[PDB]
């Protein structure tokens, strides 16, 4: 899977 | 704080080989895909119903440096992986599923 | 979706023995204690600051099938260990750090 | 020349949790405790009757640098441990026994 | 009597993450892929230029049932692993090269 | 340490 | 990589 | 258990 | 390219002790001993007829610096090891086998 | 109540190759025989001078199954293994000593 | 090395 | 068993 990052 | 996400990886057999299939708390298929908006972890329960024995060994990156997860933690039977993800970097990363089996020596991937 | 709480796990020595200190996010001094509220996970990050090469092994109960704790999870370098709380059946449970250590054979534990 | 010492660790369950009983080589129940008058060995043996897969993993001391005992020793069954203690510094340490199971991922701890 | 192939896996770190490249008992990059013509082994040998401290843990596969490959071993050191071939089944499988590093708890993995 | 439940 | 099984 | 090392 | 040479080590059970018979890719008796031409590898695959839950834990040598084997592989399910050989020093070298077993806690040694 | 024998296994280099001395609780080089005239246990303590990184792994028996020694216990630093022997079998057996090393994946046996 | 047991 | 390298 991916994972997104929104800091 | 952070928040806690939980998938459930079920992983099946259609003709002889492994199918992942991801459901999400509220029992819907999914991606397993995980946005993540503030520090926190990833939950992934294993549901093997292959007869294959499977069991998580880790999680495999083709880009382990890139800061998006910053750990991975594995329960001593095999059955959770989590990731821990503080969300100070932002982007993209994909990762597959590494898993055992006892019917033979090879290691088992997710397809994505 | 649960919620994902931080430990700092700082293991220094004071006459020769190691001494457990626990620290929040706000880098608070506290007990390491958690109140459940919902499912989710606890996370301990270990900073050994003893040069005895600690390193966490697991997490011990004296009561161990009380159903508070449903499993724990450990990093490959044991940096990290974390608890995943289902928060379903309520009560409370204590439990002990368990450590390896490069300076003899013996495990560690903290006190409480 | 030292002295061997051998202690039973049985293990029960009484209301679903383990009780931690010891005897010693006649057969009387004891407290495990052993006094060291010379440079020797304890041996504990486990006796599971938990129905829980019990395993001793190693034995946790909560100050493992006093001393009292220099190393241990473990079984590749889980099924002994063994102390060297050659009894140069005297004085006391108490120690938890440290056990997996195939319940669940949580180490087992005797209290005390 | 079989064959045995032998093929270094170099990897050397491009703007911060790995880099695989295969070479052959020549010295000539190749993709690392084999055909088999006979029962026989394929030998990879890790030559880690990363300082991330390499170490193969396994093989992985997508279709790790399809009978291509028979068996996988590795050496202690994670240096190695070698694939047994016994050429019975027909046909083509993909794999990935499964590591740990000594700078996070991730897992890495070739590309393809 | 100890972890209160409370469901 | 890949393999190719040819018997 | 308690061990008691008398040298 | 090398030759790729695989033995099947037979071990059965005579007045109650381990006896060690070696197979060829023949199905004859050898003494398991191979003579190494060019580079190559040595593929042993265990055949436990014991009952005593026999797995390979490594390949034991008295002179392990002599050259002769330059590396070990072994499979995670104890059923094969692996030597690989480059054939560069000239020379000999006896070595035993070395396997676990689930009757105790003692290593199995071929007898040469 | 038992025996407790203890024994340094000192390992050198001669022309390349190990070389195994024991010596007994005064000093002297003895064979690291013992003979057991009533139940209890003998520890082997290893004194690695090679620069190889040995330790030990286990202890190997052609005649596992013999009842002369019931069990082996391992230190996890490898520098320490012990005999448990109950000395109700009469007879003899013979062991090498099983270690890894840091320079080869081959194990390191005892010549007896 | 080896092992003699007297019981 | 043996192993005997003839280079």
């Amino acid at each position: 899977p991916q994972i997104i990052n929104r800091p | 704080q952070g928040l806690a996400q939980f998938i459930k990886v079920n992983v099946t057999l259609e003709n002889g080989e492994p199918v992942f299939i991801y459901t999400d708390a509220n029992g819907q298929v999914c991606q397993g895909d995980i946005t993540v908006t503030q520090a926190g972890t990833i939950t992934y329960l294993l549901n093997d119903q292959t007869l294959k024995g499977l069991k998580f060994v880790g999680v495999g990156f083709v880009t382990p440096f890139d800061g998006i997860i910053d750990a991975v933690t594995i329960s001593s039977d095999g059955m959770l992986v989590q990731l821990v993800d503080l969300d100070k970097t932002p982007g993209t990363t994909a990762f597959q599923f590494v898993l055992s089996n006892t019917a033979n020596t090879l290691l088992v991937l997710s397809p994505d």
